[PDB]
């Protein structure tokens, strides 16, 4: 699709901005131990390693 | 409604949906209001300014010409040009018109008709092909509705994206709810790429495939026309005709 | 102002601002100096760069043409070149210059003066050619200068945003001046999918459809004027002209 | 052609996000600081 | 089944799999039910709304033509013809018949008999082009399959990691199940991007590759049977035929 | 220096610097040493591989004419060749050669030469076309060189901000630096796409349009020429070349 | 090699790793083995499924007409053409065969002893036009196989960018190593990226540049021998010539 992909500029800059919102809020928000040495727990199962 | 079709919009329906549905989710968190009118209410005001009043009138027949069962006459009408053909080899200025009189195909019949009155060879041709010309430019026009509704749905999905976080971000009263009520805002963004790419672009595609069957008809009518006025034998008609036949 | 883009425009700031107050927003909310400048400047500076300063004078007659209503004269036209076609056989050439003294067509008019005047017929077809590749190359040069603000408008708003982020970034220390870069982010976007989805995208296919209009009339006149100077009977006129219109 | 980028960078973007989004999923808050923000990012609506 | 293909498969296998493998990674992990189910039950909704049910049956005759072992025949064909030319120098037609006569090759074959029955040059060159026209046009129709299959399928994964995000944005609360879903946001770009530009892309390039090799032998038989019609000698009728092989 | 360039780059720079410095950011912020490197480095090696050495010593001559001031004097030319159509059929075709003799245009000096001496009508349209052709390919020539550094430089930003990215993502163990370092990050992306869009791209399409523009008054001259040649009346020329101005 | 492809290659590892080094880190941590493979690995197997095993032994010969240096002889053969002109005019045709007789340019050298045998103008140019087709489709089958190579690159380079995600997310460990693990994992990204648009996408383009560079020597000599066998004088062949050089 030649002028049909034309949204795709857009995308872009949709989650452009996302990003930018998520990693400033990572940032300063000092991560909760438990709620991460707890995550890698919550994801280890589905990948399997 | 062909069968194809049917199949299609029920793989469709099922694939996003069971997307959801086996992943914990529920179709009431799917459906949002708001999402559609800015989706759907947009892509049809881009159209509307795109096109002319009398351009969206013609609509109905575009999907008519995209579902309508196959029902292959053109094996019927490959035997009825060469009984013509047989014809004229022998009596071809009046026995030929009598056959076509009530003939179901109207661009048969006139075709023939121009040869019974003794029109010449590239004047037969020339009107002939003004008719096909006509039908190949009436066909695109149905198309380029849908595939301009396909590009301008997903970027209406955007602006819906867009002006829902402007509204979140605006009040971020509680942490605890920013999540849940970002998640809202990307629906919209799933309503304009889903639609674009199980609906109005998929639509455009049949109704182009299904221009290049009919035009093709039409192409093997006028090589019968001018084989049966050049007084071709049956053999070479048959010979030539089934090249347009699959 | 044609019926279809004033139902357009009204449809479409119903479904988006109806939209965006149904959940909540406020209508100057969405108003941003700052990306105003971004965005609309920096697509008038690409179109400027982008084109002679002769095509931009051009602009305004191109808005003329899509938003000009319809009033399809081409019936009266049709007639008037049967009438033509059989008093050309019964009076000689002669006679046609009468009728075709005071036409308001003037294609047609000079189309049967160079009949009258006697020229051959591919040198009529020649000079008739001319004039209507000229107008499709005048009418796609408009079409062209709105395609590409569309192309530039999207892409600055990506550039407006970008802008944005650094200037948050920037000023993330105090997290007090976070919120007036997020506006200016989100607002450069929007401004960016809507302008060039909804004002500029859709301006361009309307003149190409109106343009396409207008090049048919014009072919079917050329198609007339021929068959008169063949001398053709009204029938094979009648049925000839009949392919161009809808 | 011309648009041989965007959709690249699209998909490229996106991972960050799932991967960021993941991250603001496994950290707490600062009390004020968010505060500091949605105070003014509302006035920015013009309220 | 085809060499290139087979190593192909090999090479794509091994560096995908054994690059993941390697890094500690266990395959297991790459498979994901719901992202399998967008991706796939999507992209075959999108292809089957969009072409008609015979087009679907042909899919089967597309992939044969991709993977159809090479044969080298053209050499010997090319010989034939210039054996044929020589018979057409030293005697009548009638001997071209029995020479012609059960050749593997049925489109050289009905040239042939053409000549023989003396019909006439320009109608030899119609008659056999739009039987090449024919067999081109079956070839494009089925690399149109999977060129529209790979298309949809990008989009799909977009589907599928938006959907993906709206199920982790759901949950920023609860760490055990964000595990399960920002998967299926990565799983459904893997399947989506990898079933796109490995599968798909390639047998629509491959049939097209394999199309442009059969056409070129087809012209290269028209053009040595209007060059027997002609009557040109052996050692121009060489260099002309040498120039379609490589 | 062209007035619709020097107004394009003032607006655009006022449209970029004016919305930065509104927000109060030092200009300082947005100039970095490494993000220019890779994006402008990158693009100069890609082009520098993409074509032979000589087309870029085009580059200087390329620039020329996009940027050059109109000065066009069709309508004077149009005037001259109208005079000569009615001097040749009054006096025979040697009065001709005095008074093309210095005119400064060289393609109507040249044609005028081809028809003094008597050459054939379709041997002059030869030898004019091959001239036009030429000049056609020439311009085309210069535009792909910018409109390929227009499609490398956006990418050449996505690896100068996954080279910044690939840095800042070190520094998550504290959110120390984070953001400054995500900030400069992105001013690669923003070189890449700022480039492209209002310099490199815009420039491609004032070549395209002022190409266009030169090759439609050599294409007037040839029907000039030829008109001289078949005798055609003042009225008559007048009419056709007075197609080809706007 | 070609001097702008050397200098291309220069300006672009210095432009990409003195960029890297110059805002920080070490080229140790810019190689990785898993990414190499995928990327490459990957990319090998998508061109190996699209195409027959004989093209890609073609590979090899496509790298030689890129990077061939230019041997710019042509003038010299617009000079034996026009002196070969002569010779046929003053001594006849036999004349020129001598001349001729160890002419390095083989497609010339046929061409005029097509010409000597006595071949007829329509054959002649038949023949040779046969010869320039073979040539510009060979030239068009090289540049696809590096075009196909430059558009599966990048995606390959998304694929081995979400399997390294996918490996890590799986083992999370520890907190403070998040950032480093992730970042390796984008390195992928860079060389799918990167070498599609510094090495496949670039020499695609040097191969249709130098394809129209011979294409347009051989339309000359195709043009030369054509103006030899109609007997122009030496004025007008070398006027005719000329517009084919720059």
């Amino acid at each position: 699709g030649s002028p049909h992909d034309r949204w795709m500029i857009t995308y872009a800059d949709l989650i452009t901005l996302l990003l930018i919102f998520f990693v400033m809020m990572y940032a300063m928000s000092r991560l909760d131990a438990s709620k991460y040495e707890e995550v890698t727990s919550s994801l280890q199962t589905t990948f399997q390693s | 409604m062909d069968i194809a079709t049917l199949i299609g919009l029920i793989a469709g329906a099922v694939a996003i949906i069971g997307g959801f549905l086996w992943e914990g989710g529920q179709i009431t968190g799917l459906f949002q209001g708001t999402a559609a009118l800015i989706v759907f209410g947009g892509t049809i005001a881009a159209v509307l300014i795109s096109y002319p009043m009398h351009r969206i009138r013609t609509l109905p027949a575009g999907i008519k010409l995209a579902f309508k069962p196959n029902r292959s006459e053109v094996n019927e009408w490959l035997e009825d040009i060469v009984e013509m053909s047989m014809v004229a080899r022998r009596e071809g200025v009046l026995a030929l018109e009598q056959k076509v009189l009530d003939h179901p195909n109207i661009f048969l019949r006139e075709g023939i008709q121009l040869v019974v009155d003794g029109t010449d060879q590239p004047i037969v041709r020339q009107i002939m092909e003004l008719d096909i010309d006509a039908k190949e430019q009436e066909h695109d026009n149905y198309a380029k509705l849908f595939e301009s509704a396909g590009s301008y749905a997903p970027t209406m999905g955007i602006i819906g994206t867009v002006m829902g976080l402007i509204q979140v971000l605006g009040h971020l009263t509680d942490p605890s709810q920013l999540g849940p009520s970002i998640a809202v805002a990307f629906i919209a963004t799933l309503y304009g790429v889903a639609s674009a790419n199980l609906i109005f672009l998929p639509i455009a595609s049949k109704i182009r495939a299904k221009s290049a069957e009919e035009i093709l008809v039409m192409e093997m009518i006028l090589e019968g026309v001018l084989s049966v006025q050049n007084g071709d034998n049956a053999l070479l008609v048959r010979k030539k005709l089934n090249t347009y036949i699959t």
